[PDB]
């Protein structure tokens, strides 16, 4: 999940909404199937990683109670920024302490 | 993971009547779950969400203590590797729960729905206000 976040979303400069939430999930199941395999998953949980995540800090609330995005990008393909030793004879022999 | 926690089967394990294999047999045992993640709840019958409690714990046991923060302190896997295979400590364990009961017994009457607390039923009902979808 982080590398998906380090390849689809780079920190935009203005211009960008919030993208809802539901987008990071969406994004990231195509991309887990795309990149490591198939397999379903649970959007609810997976939302409490996101402020576990690095988003953390760019996770803002909502006036309708919900949890929004910030500073962000949807990025998709090639998109560019768009701004120790060894004894004598015997290892067996354990050495001192240190080893 | 999380998990979903379906309607069916609650009753018969909630409830004090007998219940069938098909043998029928009455059941009676005290009933806890614990996870680390979030369960589903897809109901509002006041028949259900009533012989529910729900509550979350506040401390965390990790090696490397934090100061100035009392929700998190040392852990000692110790208490788990070892420390049930004493008997001196099941013993000391057994006598506190049969203090307790007793306790319980001489106060309340046997009945746990008549004790006390505050922060329960409060954090419950929270919880109930979601798994509403
Ligand atoms: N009061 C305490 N003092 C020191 N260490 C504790 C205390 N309570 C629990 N621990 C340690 O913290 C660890 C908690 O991990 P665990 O019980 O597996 O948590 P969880 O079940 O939520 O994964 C246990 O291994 C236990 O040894």
């Amino acid at each position: 999940l982080h590398r998906f976040i380090t390849e689809r979303v780079v920190e935009s400069p203005s211009a960008e909404t919030v993208y809802n939430l539901s987008e990071v999930v969406t994004a990231y199941a195509e991309w887990y199937n795309t990149n490591i395999n198939v397999k379903r998953h649970i959007a609810l949980e997976l939302s409490q990683e996101l402020e576990n995540s690095v988003l953390e800090k760019y996770l803002q609330w909502s006036p309708n109670k919900t949890r929004i995005l910030k500073g962000c990008r949807i990025l998709h393909k090639f998109e560019t920024l768009q701004p120790i030793c060894e004894p004598k004879n015997k290892w067996w022999e354990w050495s001192p302490n240190p080893s | 993971k999380s998990e979903v926690l379906n309607t069916s089967r609650l009753k018969e394990m909630v409830n004090p009547g007998d219940v069938t294999a098909q043998e029928s047999f009455q059941m009676t045992a005290t009933m806890v779950a614990a996870s680390n993640y979030n369960f589903i709840i897809d109901t509002t019958d006041h028949g259900t969400w009533r012989r529910l409690r729900h509550y979350r714990s506040k401390v965390k046991f990790c090696h490397n203590p934090d100061p100035s923060n009392p929700y998190e302190k040392k852990e000692d896997p110790r208490f788990i590797h070892e420390y049930i295979m004493d008997p001196d400590c099941q013993n000391a364990f057994f006598s506190i729960l049969v203090y307790f009961w007793e306790k319980l017994q001489k106060e309340y009457n046997g009945q746990i729905k008549k004790v006390f607390c505050p922060t329960i039923e409060s954090e419950t009902e929270a919880y109930r206000k979601s798994q509403d979808t």
